[PDB]
RNA sequence: UUGUGGUAGACGAGCGUUGUAUUGGAGUUGAAGUCAAAGCGUGAGCAUUGGUGGAUCCAAUACAAGUGAGAAUGCCGGCA
RNA sequence: UUCUCGCAGUCAGACAGUGGGGGAUAAGCUUCAUUGUCAAGAGGGGAAGAGCCCAGAUCAUUAAAUAAGGUCCCCAAAAUA
RNA sequence: GCGAAACAGUACCGUGAGGGAAAGGUGAAAAGAACCCAGAGAUGGGAGUGAAAUAGAUUCUGAAACCAUAUGCCUACAACGUGUCAGAGCACAUUAAUGUGUGAUGGCGUGCGUUUUGAAGUAUGAGCCGGCGAGUUAUGAUAGCAAGCGUUAGUUAACCA
C-alpha cells in the first residue's frame, strides 16, 4: 500500500496510483521503469535497503520546471551577471508493488 | 523535485487546560506554559496557524522565587514621560500583582511577532482558587 | 446602453470638478438635477448644463423612457493646460498653469451595466485565445 | 521649511480623504413643488404662507 | 549614417518592468526603481533558496522531536539508534509518517528501541 | 562639429552661484542645438589596395570556375550584328537560349554597335569589353556569352 | 581527470540597430509602428495570437558605421 | 615563480597576532619586519560588526555527514555521574 | 539636416554693438457635417457625406511618466529599502502549463551609481518619463593574425585612359 523509495537522492513515500516528480531519468515516456532502492514496504523495513522489493512505475512526462533567473550583483562594483535555469524533471505514477 | 509536506489550513484543535501554581518556580512554569501555548510540543506544528491550546493558571501568588530574588531583583516599567520608570521588588510583585508578573514572564518567552499577540491572549491567569472559566470544562494536567 | 455628453476645455480644474462629480454618481434623474441646482459651487452650473443636454439626447436621439435614467459615471478628465509667466520679486519669475478639464457625463437605463462591459472585455480576451488555438491546429497540420 | 522627500500619490489621497462634500438639505415648496434648500425662500418669493418677493 | 534609437531602449526596459509586476506604486511604474527591485528580489531569492534548504530541515527536526517526547524518547538518541541499526530514513519522511501514519511510525521506533544493533 | 555650428562663443550662465550646472556654450554635444563630436567626414578614403599579381590570381580562378561550365557558351560576330539593333529579336534569342532569368554578360573585343544598341533597355543583361570586366561583374553573371577572339585575348592577358 | 568568488586589468566568443551588395520571400484576404497576454532561449535577445494602424517589410551570407543610455547640480519637451 | 615578445593596471591602504622604534608599556595613534584577512569574498559563530574564528559561493534539490560554535524559551539540537 | 521645410535672422532680449527660438502631415475627392434635439452661444448627441467620423478642422500613427473609472482579492493593535521563500482563504480559466489574480500568517531582509582602507550613510549625484548625449578621422611607426609573390626578390607614388 505504501513504500519508501530512493529515486535520485530524495526519498518519496508513495501510495497506489500516486504520481510524484523526480529528477530526469533518461527514459522515454510510456515505458515501465523499476525503482530499485526501497527502504520500507508495508511493515517489513530493511536496514540498508529492502531486497527484492521492487516499485513498478510508469513515466508520464519529461517536462521542465519554472524558469529561475539568477542575477548576481556586487553593489557599486561594476558586476551584474545574469543566468537562467530550467531544471528538467520527469513525472511517474506507481502501478504495482512487487512483493 | 519532491513531495511537499502536509500543512494544516487554519485547523483548530485548540483545547482548554488548567494548572495549579502552588509551588512552581517562575521560570520553570513559564517555559512549559510558552511551549504549551505555542503548541511546539504538538506532533504537527505549522508555525503560522497558532495551533496551540489555551491555558489557565491558578494560585499565582503562591509561586516562589529561589534565593534572595524576592528583595534584590527588580522589575522595571517606564512610561513615555521623564521619570516614569516604576520599579517594584520581587516581594512587592509577589503580593500586590502576581498575575502581571507571570504574564510578563510568559510573554517574554515568545518571539517578537504578529501572532504572539493572540498567543499571549490565550493565557488566563488568576490570583485565587476561583475562576470564571469553568464553563469550558478544561481538563486537568499537572506541572505544566 | 450608454447615453453620454461631453465638453472640451472646461475652465474648471479637474481637481475642483471631481469633488462635485462624486455628488452625482449613482443618483436618479430628478434627484440628480435637484442636488446640483442648489449647491453653491462654480462647477455646478456647468455640469448641470451638460447633464441636461445628456438627458435630452438620451430621450430624443437614442429613444429612452426617461424615468429610469441614472448617472452611470460623471468624471472630469484632465484637459490641455495653458502656460503663463507671473512676475515675482527681485527679478525672478514663476509659471502659472491654467488648468482645464474635459467633462463627460454618461447615464444608463439598465442597473446591471458593469456586467456588460466585463462581457465585452471577456469577449476580447476570449477572442484572442481561439486564434492562438487555431494557429496551433494549423501548425500541427503542417 | 520644505519636504526633503517627495510625497507619493498615496499620502496625497489619504489627506484628501476628508475633503469630500456634503449634500445640502433640500425640501419641497408647498405651492409650486420645486426643490429648495431648507429654511430658505423659494424662487417665487413665497416662504410658508407669506408672499415675500415678487415672482422671479 | 545617423543611427536612431527606437524599439531598443523600450523593449529591454519593458522586460525589466514586466518582471517587477505587483510592486508598490512607483516601484512598478518607473523603469529605474523597477530595475533595482528586480535585482534586489533576485538576491533575496538566491539567498533564500539556500535558507529554505536549512529551514525545512529544521521543521522536520522539530516535528520529529515533538512527536518523540510524547513517547518518552528524545531526538538526540533516536538518530543515534538509527545509525547503530543501519536504518537510513530522512527526517522528512519520518515526520511525514508520524503525521499521516502514526501506527507505522510507532513500528520504526519500536524496532530501534530495543532490537539488537545489526 | 562643435566649432563649425553657428552659435554663441560666450558662457550662457555664470560659472558659480547659480543653481544650474556649469555650462560653457549653447552648442555643446549634449545640447539640443547640436554639435556632433566626431561624426562622418567627407575626407574619408574608403579605398583599399590589392597587389597587381593578387588581382591576376583572383581573376584567374574566377575565369577557371566560370569557364568550362553551363551557360558559358561561345559567340561569334554574325549574331552580334544579326540583332539589327532591335531588342525584340534579342529577347527572342534569350527565350530560345533559356537565359531569360540569367544575368548573362556579353564579353566583347570589338565593341559592336548593333549589340550595344540592344541590351541597353534590359536592366538584367549587359555587355562589357575585356579590359572592362572585373571579378564582381564576372561572378554576378551566373551566365555569360564569350566571343572566340575574346577568349584568345584572355589567354594572352594571363601569360 | 583537474576545475568554474572577483574590482583595476588582459584575452576569447557572441547578440542587437540602420543602410548597401547578392540571392529568395511576405504584404489593402492587411507591412512597419503600437498595446495586451498565463510563450522560447545560458546571456545579450527571439517568437505566436488578438486589438489599433494604414504601406512597406523579412530571411541568409558579406560589407560600412553618427551602432547599444540610469546617473555628467547633463540639454530639450511633458508631467507630478 | 626561468628566458623573449604584445597589452596593462597599481605608487592614498586597513585591521588582528607576533618582535621593536617614536609616544607615556596611551590612542581605532605613527613608522618598520613577518604571518593572515579585507580590499577584490558571499556563507556559519561572535546579539548587531570589512579586517577576529570556521571556510572559499557553477546552477537546481523541502537529500545525508561534519568544521568553528552550541543544545531551558526566544532559536535547530543532551543526557547521565 | 543650414540658426531658418511655416512670412527666420522673424517673434523676442539689450541704449548699442550683439544674442537669438519654437512650430510640417484630415481625406482619393471638402464631399468641411444641410437638418433635428439640449443650450445664451461656442459645443455636444443624432442625421448626412465618406471605405473608414474613435479619419471632424484639437485633423497620419499615438509610447511612457501623470490624472480619473470599474470587475476580482486584501487592508482600521499596526514598527514597514516594501521584497523574497513558505502559506490558508477568496475569484477566475490560460501561448494547458506541477495554471493565473490577490495575499490572513510564519522565517529572512539597512536602495542604485560615484569616490574611497572603509558608505544603509548624518558624504556625494539623480523629482519622474521620453528623446539627444562621450574612443573618431587623416597621415605615419611597431606588434599579432591572414593572403598574394619569392630568392638578382617584393611593390609602386604622382600622372594618363
Ligand atoms: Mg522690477
Ligand atoms: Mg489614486
Ligand atoms: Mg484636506
Ligand atoms: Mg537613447
Ligand atoms: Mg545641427
Ligand atoms: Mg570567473
Ligand atoms: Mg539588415
Ligand atoms: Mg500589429
Ligand atoms: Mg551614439
Ligand atoms: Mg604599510
Ligand atoms: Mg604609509
Ligand atoms: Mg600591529
Ligand atoms: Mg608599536
Ligand atoms: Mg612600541
Ligand atoms: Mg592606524
Ligand atoms: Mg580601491
Ligand atoms: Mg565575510
Ligand atoms: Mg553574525
Ligand atoms: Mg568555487
Ligand atoms: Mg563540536
Ligand atoms: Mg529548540
Ligand atoms: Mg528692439
Ligand atoms: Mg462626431
Ligand atoms: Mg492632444
Ligand atoms: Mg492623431
Ligand atoms: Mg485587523
Ligand atoms: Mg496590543
Ligand atoms: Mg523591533
Ligand atoms: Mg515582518
Ligand atoms: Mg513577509
Ligand atoms: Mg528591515
Ligand atoms: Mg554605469
Ligand atoms: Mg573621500
Ligand atoms: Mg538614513
Ligand atoms: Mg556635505
Ligand atoms: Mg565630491
Ligand atoms: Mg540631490
Ligand atoms: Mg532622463
Ligand atoms: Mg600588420
Ligand atoms: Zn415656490
Amino acid at each position: 500500500m505504501h513504500a519508501i523509495v530512493v529515486c535520485g537522492s530524495k526519498q518519496y513515500l508513495v501510495h497506489e496510483n500516486d504520481t510524484f516528480f523526480v529528477e530526469k531519468l533518461e527514459a522515454p515516456v510510456g515505458k515501465e521503469i523499476q525503482l530499485d532502492k526501497v527502504l520500507m514496504l508495508d511493515e517489513k523495513i530493511g536496514a540498508p535497503y529492502l531486497e527484492k522489493a521492487r516499485v513498478v512505475c510508469v513515466v508520464e512526462k519529461h517536462g521542465l520546471q519554472r524558469k529561475v533567473n539568477v542575477i548576481k550583483h556586487i553593489s557599486q562594483k561594476h558586476h551584474l551577471k545574469k543566468y537562467g535555469h530550467r531544471q528538467p524533471y520527469t513525472k511517474l505514477k506507481v502501478v504495482r508493488f512487487v512483493h | 523535485k519532491t513531495s511537499m509536506l502536509t500543512k494544516e489550513q487554519a485547523n483548530k484543535r485548540r483545547q482548554w487546560y488548567i494548572v495549579d501554581a502552588a509551588g512552581l518556580v517562575l521560570g520553570k512554569l513559564a517555559v512549559k506554559a510558552a511551549d504549551l501555548i505555542r503548541g511546539k510540543n504538538k506532533v504537527d506544528f505549522t508555525p503560522n496557524q497558532d495551533c496551540g491550546d489555551y491555558l489557565i493558571i491558578i494560585n499565582s501568588d503562591q509561586v516562589v522565587l529561589t534565593g534572595n530574588k524576592k528583595e534584590n531583583e527588580f522589575w522595571y516599567h517606564h512610561s513615555q514621560y521623564i521619570g516614569g520608570i516604576k520599579k517594584v521588588s520581587g516581594r512587592d510583585m509577589l503580593k500586590k500583582q502576581s498575575d502581571k508578573l507571570v504574564y510578563n514572564a510568559v510573554k517574554g518567552m515568545l518571539p517578537d511577532n504578529r501572532l504572539s499577540r493572540r498567543w499571549i491572549t490565550k493565557v488566563h491567569v488568576f490570583k485565587g482558587d476561583k475562576h470564571n472559566m469553568e464553563a469550558q470544562k478544561p481538563t486537568t494536567l499537572n506541572w505544566s | 446602453m450608454i447615453a453620454f455628453a461631453k465638453q472640451f476645455r472646461v475652465r474648471i480644474s479637474p481637481q475642483k470638478a471631481r469633488l462635485v462629480c462624486q455628488l452625482i454618481v449613482g443618483k436618479k434623474t430628478a434627484d440628480a438635477q435637484n442636488i446640483l441646482s442648489n449647491t453653491p459651487k462654480k462647477a455646478a452650473t456647468l455640469i448641470a448644463k451638460l447633464l441636461n443636454s445628456a438627458i435630452a439626447n438620451a430621450t430624443n436621439n437614442h429613444g429612452m423612457n426617461g424615468d429610469a435614467l441614472y448617472v452611470f459615471e460623471c468624471v472630469a478628465n484632465q484637459g490641455p493646460s495653458m502656460k503663463r509667466t507671473i512676475p515675482r520679486a527681485k527679478g525672478s519669475s514663476n509659471m502659472i498653469t491654467k488648468r482645464s478639464s474635459n467633462l463627460v457625463v454618461k447615464l444608463s437605463d439598465n442597473p446591471n451595466e458593469r456586467q456588460e462591459l466585463i462581457k465585452q472585455q471577456k469577449a476580447l480576451v476570449k477572442k484572442r485565445v481561439e486564434g492562438q488555438q487555431k494557429a496551433k491546429m494549423a501548425r500541427q497540420k503542417a | 521649511a520644505v519636504q526633503q522627500r517627495r510625497s507619493s500619490k498615496h499620502r496625497r489621497d489619504k489627506r484628501r480623504s476628508h475633503d469630500a462634500l456634503t449634500a445640502q438639505a433640500l425640501s419641497v415648496c408647498q405651492k409650486c413643488g420645486k426643490k429648495k434648500l431648507f429654511h430658505r425662500v423659494c424662487s417665487c418669493g413665497m416662504y410658508g404662507d407669506l408672499r415675500v418677493k415678487k415672482a422671479y | 549614417m545617423r543611427i536612431k534609437g527606437g524599439k531598443q531602449t523600450r523593449v529591454r526596459r519593458k522586460k525589466w518592468l514586466k518582471q517587477a509586476s505587483g510592486s508598490f506604486g512607483t516601484r512598478h511604474a518607473s523603469y529605474k526603481v523597477a530595475k533595482q527591485t528586480v535585482i534586489q528580489a533576485a538576491k533575496y531569492a538566491y539567498r533564500d533558496r539556500r535558507n529554505k534548504k536549512r529551514d525545512f530541515r529544521s521543521l522536520w527536526i522539530l516535528r520529529l522531536n515533538a512527536a518523540l517526547r510524547e513517547q518518552g524518547m528524545t531526538y538526540s538518541v533516536f538518530i543515534n539508534l538509527l545509525k547503530k541499526h543501519n536504518i537510513e530514513i530522512n527526517r522528512k519522511v519520518l515526520s511525514e509518517l508520524a503525521i499521516k501514519e502514526p501506527s507505522k511510525f510507532n513500528l520504526i521506533v519500536q524496532k530501534v528501541k530495543s532490537e539488537q544493533p545489526k | 562639429t562643435k566649432g563649425e555650428v553657428r552659435g554663441g562663443g560666450k558662457k550662457p550662465y555664470k560659472q558659480k552661484h547659480t543653481g544650474k550646472a556649469r555650462q560653457g556654450s549653447t552648442r555643446n554635444p549634449h545640447f539640443v542645438g547640436g554639435g556632433i563630436v566626431f561624426g562622418p567626414k567627407p575626407n574619408r578614403n574608403y579605398s583599399l589596395k590589392l597587389n597587381k599579381k593578387a588581382h591576376t590570381a583572383a581573376l584567374h580562378t574566377v575565369w577557371s570556375e566560370k569557364l568550362a561550365s553551363d551557360n558559358t557558351h561561345l559567340v561569334d560576330q554574325n549574331l552580334f550584328n544579326k540583332t539589327e539593333g532591335k531588342t525584340k529579336v534579342m529577347m527572342q534569342f534569350l527565350k530560345s537560349a533559356k537565359l531569360l532569368d540569367k544575368n548573362v554578360l556579353f564579353v566583347v573585343n570589338t565593341l559592336n554597335t548593333n549589340l550595344e544598341q540592344s541590351t541597353s533597355n534590359i536592366k538584367n543583361v549587359q555587355v562589357k569589353h575585356l579590359d572592362k570586366v572585373s571579378v564582381r561583374d564576372l561572378m554576378l553573371a551566373n551566365a555569360l556569352l564569350v566571343e572566340k577572339e575574346v577568349l584568345k585575348a584572355l589567354e594572352g592577358k594571363f601569360k
